[PDB]
RNA sequence: UUCCCC
RNA sequence: GGGAAUGGGAUUUUAAAAUCCC
RNA sequence: UUCCCC
RNA sequence: GGGAAUGGGAUUUUAAAAUCCC
């Protein structure tokens, strides 16, 4: 009964981070020790002619970016745990997230380590230019 | 590609998820999948009211991170922390009528004897987050599980259940160890239940002292030990061992009944936990005492050892001076250390099992009353901490009472007890039928040292030269008090002293 | 199996339908099927006189269409729209004579307290078109349903029934909400009955105003809100929540009786609707106050909020001048702000848990009369909107009467009420036995401000130094009327004021 | 009791259009949002040598047409609701309807959208030669 | 409240079968510690007591009962009770059925009209409350008539023409 | 319909 | 696999059935 | 086998 | 009268069956 969601290659890192007090620190430490990134994300087939903004409602990937489904790029949605936001809601779920093609191998880690500039909606240090 | 049962979608909805809401590529619906990727179809809206139960079965805790301790320890390591062992068993209920395919914790039981019933609660993927909420569930079919039917109407919320778990663990373990080792029989559903009340991370320290952190509080983001865990709601960095991985076949009751007749009543979680811990204790300690493994001095162990030494010296000296046996058989003592060197008596030494020394210093003696009753007719036999079926009528015996439980004496297998005093000794169950030829040793003091020297002593059990007078001198008056304290400590610790029936103190009084 | 009970043929004819008349492939007769298709046979003429009853049981309202609102909503939206909650239940009857295999709505009940009995009516399949017509029916075979036996001869045509439903819903909800939420227990038969009087579509606007359309008329295709729904027969775009899907075991009464005692009388549609709404209100609101959820203003909430503060200021300012206590105790104040800053009295604050106030000067107090009788033996106490078992003899108390129902005070669980002003407060049932040590506070106005000037004020309740003379100025003549209106509004909203029995106005006349 | 007459895959749309004020609009909006058409229609077997008229007493499909039973291609006969016809009668029921082969996937939608030519007796734009 | 108990029943068959377990009968007795009617019996001491002195007594002695269904009712208890009352419900629970039975008896005996021919004993504080009501009525009517000077006072619901203030300058009308 | 025993 | 049980009363009609109450 | 609804 | 559901995993043999554990 029921439909499977995950692949065996994610069994360790998702079991680890679902038990930790600080799942972001746990995932960073798992990666630092030679662990492999969370796989099985939802990548979009798109024309790569979009505006290149970080989080959109449509796949808006630039030629230097790849577009993913948001719920697959959130560690807390991936481990089915509480979000550290005060409201408890997700900023990625229900949206499309554009990850640079150099960092597209680990989108879950990228969405943890980076942040979005407010005035342009770009990833800071990746396509953002306001200074 | 193969799939795993962890995080399985148990909901009864036939379709998949939107590409913006699916957590993995397997969750997205087949409308959007194309050439190994996904497509954003403009017309299709995303669901905003779905409630998809997620299966918490199939955790694998085989991570290897530098600062993070491992939950599953080896049995060589668990033997060193036997004082932290807590058996743990969970009963479950099946999700029904809105989701099918996962099991939820219903009754949690521990070797301490407690049972906690929780309402069936699960993790539900929602379009905003994951909601930890009560879900529909039913007890398993089968006669053996019918007693779980009343438990569906008396569960507690999980936020109360984990508070009670932390309180019980701290109350049991604050005077025994600095950690908890969970003794399990099948770690699958045990881990699935531990998801509800266990947190892991790097090693921490208590907020109010320098002890190891064993509990975590979400209401304050603080860590505490067993002494300071009031109001804490999670168990932080616990350890566990799976006994079934030690080569057992069959079920738990089948393997436990091979060695123990005390425990039973399967499919109740606390009883199964008691059976699991009993089986682990049997597999680790009933074989033989391992002198290579030492244990920390938790409390009063040195005082009890000194009290035992003083009591043994006094009673052996008094018996040898009063009755003047020709030969004393120090049965069960591999060492030739005489407790009274100057006694006019010859000494023989034996061992219950052969030691590593092959010299002719000691002789083998597997004592039983049916085979060795007449081998020691003359003299006296010193049965100090040696357990036999029945003692002869000419013995001085010290025997531990396994029914006196304490911090130094833990429950054992088949009615015995595991006594931990710098080493772990498993002692068989106490029976009063082994002392039918003896009598309880009266409390007394004897003095043979010279009487060269604040309330005057007024007790007639002080067999000394100065007692034949107006008052006992303050040297013996305080030494008698010290010996009385030692005797009371020793007999409160669980030690029972027996002597041959013809022992009398009056023969000592003629010595002066 | 690849079948559903939706649109099931309940007719007793042993044969199927002709290929030119059968609505689906499972409805065509066996004589016509050939290799998975159907072949026209001239030898079997089509039936022109048959009547086949169609089952309306098994609807699935899980559509995801772009411009259409969804009928079933999440629990958070229901908590938001608690003012629109109407419990709903249906008791049915079984088709017996010409057709067997479906149930028909008989008695429809709502949490407002009404029961509407309808003539057993179904959708029969004729060779021309589906006909909505009366069918033969019998009461369910059970003792619990025997009270439904007379109602078979007491029904109304559905044209009357649905117009009465729309009238009742509009008259109930027009001053509370812009929509209706149906609180259901089992939604299957509820949806089957909703088929008779509910239509859906895209969101609309009322034909005479800008409100959301809640009703639809089939005589002329017009849409209206609750205020303009005279003569409208259908409910347009309603919302619903199923309470049994919140993880419940047993039936409705077994779950309601665990939390409430003032509702009963099972298997009556109105009573079960009241029970369903009561269980939902208990499950969603009797835990604690949530300040993250805010509710819109539908009436005199602002005037009530201002009048409560005005009365709280004036009563305490008069009381501290009447007898001049050196110290007072303020209990139940959410934040550490004194009502009258100008008072020269020592305020000491106590509460069980403050509303996240930074000022930690408020002491912990989980008050109970039998426990805290000696806590506040001296000085005047303040209990403003604090609900305790009993008040001491020296208190000033404001208590909300849960027996006063209004637009702000909805019915609650176990005799309590849900007061929705800006948030939702669930208040336990009012008990007059808590006021045995107090007396009802009189009305009076007090002020010390200087004044400068259609009948002038002539009242003995205006305690002012201006009133010491033979006349009172126009400033106080207007402010007294303002405070009179404020006091009247506060007591009309449901608030009762109690003061210690030694209170009197004469000491206030001595404050000048 | 009774005989089941519908498949589960039709449970959603038939529950939708039964409650809708405008079932024809509701069906088209259901299709336009990614929903699948109505299945389980009755399909006739013939030599495909008929006249080709839109509605006939007997199966009379052309070479490029397939005949269906008229009761299964009317949306209102499937949803058991009121026909908007002037007297509430059905024009398809009691007759055989001709659906073009390319449109045979959604015979209900074809009958909703298309119309017949009163002076020739066949579908407008789909075979009628008078225009 | 009283010196006896009257059990209000709906079907006295199983009620009597149950009363076999806890009811004793006999000639009329008196309490062991006072001069009140005996309502309880103790088998452990063979003594009789009233309600005030029945601590530890195990039987109800000489009770009375009435069967309401013998008053001409047809159908079950819930059917007849629901014709007049909407407050009570929840049938087949014994306390709820007892409440419904007593409610139906009260409706059949007292909701019709007040019977002035039947008097009841003064159990407590009734005369004080009557005098208090008289004094309060006199004071408030006198104060209102002196303050506002109404031309006519309508003593609605009082069949007697007894003026609570005879000297008031006002005309009086009386109704029933 | 329900229960007990194996 | 073995076995047991399915309450009490009233009324009417022709031992049985029906109705009603518990 | 079990439960919910009438 | 209407309807729903009958958990998880491992191993072996030829998708299915069997065995074992929970
Ligand atoms: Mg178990
Ligand atoms: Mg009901
Ligand atoms: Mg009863
Ligand atoms: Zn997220
Ligand atoms: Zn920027
Ligand atoms: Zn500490
Ligand atoms: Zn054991
Ligand atoms: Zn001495
Ligand atoms: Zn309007
Ligand atoms: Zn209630
Ligand atoms: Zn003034
Ligand atoms: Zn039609
Ligand atoms: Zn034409
Ligand atoms: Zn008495
Ligand atoms: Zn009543």
């Amino acid at each position: 009964a029921g439909n499977a969601t995950e692949v065996p290659a994610n069994s360790t890192v998702l079991s680890f981070c679902a038990f930790a007090v600080d799942a972001a620190k746990a995932y960073k430490d798992y990666l630092a020790s030679g662990g492999q990134p969370i796989t099985n994300c939802v990548k979009m087939l798109c024309t790569h002619t979009g505006t290149g903004q970080a989080i959109t409602v449509t796949p808006e990937a630039n030629m230097d970016q790849e577009s993913f489904g948001g719920a697959s790029c959130c560690l807390y949605c991936r481990c089915h745990i509480d979000h550290p936001n005060p409201k408890g809601f997700c900023d990625l779920k229900g949206k499309y997230v554009q990850i640079p093609t150099t960092c597209a191998n680990d989108p879950v880690g990228f969405t943890l380590k980076n942040t979005v500039c407010t005035v342009c909606g770009m990833w800071k240090g990746y396509g953002c230019s306001c200074d | 590609e193969n799939v795993t049962g962890l995080f399985k979608d148990c909901s009864k909805v036939i379709t998949g998820l939107h590409p913006t809401q699916a957590p993995t590529h397997l969750s997205v619906d087949t409308k959007f999948k194309t050439e190994g990727l996904c497509v954003d179809i403009p017309g299709i809206p995303k669901d905003m009211t779905y409630r998809r139960l997620i299966s918490m079965m199939g955790f694998k805790m085989n991570y290897q991170v530098n600062g993070y301790p491992n939950m599953f320890i080896t049995r060589e390591e668990a033997i060193r922390h036997v004082r932290a062992w807590i058996g743990f068993d969970v009963e479950g209920c099946h999700a029904t009528r809105e989701a099918v395919g996962t099991n939820l914790p219903l009754q949690l039981g521990f070797s301490t004897g407690v049972n906690l019933v929780a309402v069936p609660t699960g993790y539900v993927d929602t379009p905003n987050n994951t909601d930890f909420s009560r879900v529909s569930a039913k007890p398993p079919p089968g006669d053996q599980f019918k007693h779980l039917i009343p438990l569906m109407y008396k569960g507690l919320p999980w936020n109360v259940v984990r508070i009670k778990i932390v309180q019980m663990l701290s109350d049991t373990l604050k005077n025994l160890s600095d950690r908890v080792v969970f003794v399990l029989w099948a770690h699958g559903f045990a881990l699935t239940s531990m998801k509800y009340f266990v947190k892991i991370g790097p090693e921490r320290t208590c907020c109010l002292c320098d002890r190891r952190a064993t509990c975590f509080s979400t209401a304050s983001d603080t860590y505490a030990c067993w002494h300071h865990s009031i109001g804490f709601d999670y168990v932080y960095n616990p350890f566990m061992i799976d006994v079934q991985q030690w080569g057992f076949t069959g079920n738990l009751q089948s393997n436990h009944d091979l060695y123990c007749q005390v425990h039973g009543n399967a499919h109740v979680a606390s009883c199964d936990a008691i059976m699991t811990r009993c089986l682990a204790v049997h597999e680790c300690f009933v074989k033989r005492v391992d002198w290579t493994i030492e244990y920390p001095i938790i409390g009063d162990e040195l005082k009890i050892n000194a009290a035992c030494r003083k009591v043994q010296h006094m009673v052996v000296k008094a018996a040898l001076l009063a009755d003047k046996f020709p030969v004393l058989h120090d049965i069960g003592n591999p060492k030739a250390i005489k407790c009274v060197p100057q006694a006019d008596v010859e000494w023989k030494f034996y061992d219950a099992q052969p030691c590593s020394d092959k010299a002719y210093k000691i002789e083998e003696l597997f004592y039983s009353y049916a085979t060795h009753s007449d081998k020691f007719t003359d003299g006296v036999c010193l049965f100090w901490n040696c357990n036999v079926d029945r003692y002869p009528a000419n013995s001085i015996v010290c025997r531990f009472d396994t029914r006196v439980l304490s911090n130094l004496n833990l429950p054992g297998c088949d009615g015995g007890s595991l006594y931990v005093n710098k080493h772990a000794f498993h002692t068989p169950a106490f029976d009063k039928s082994a002392f039918v030829n003896l009598k309880q040793l009266p409390f007394f003091y004897y003095s043979d040292s010279p009487c060269e020297s604040y309330v005057p002593l007024k007790s007639a059990t002080c067999i000394t030269r100065c007692n034949l007078g107006g008052a006992v001198c303050r040297h013996h008056a305080n030494e008698y008090r010290l010996y009385l304290d030692a005797y009371n400590m020793m007999i409160s610790a669980g030690f029972s002293l027996w002597v041959y029936k013809q022992f009398d103190t009056y023969n000592l009084w003629n010595t002066f």
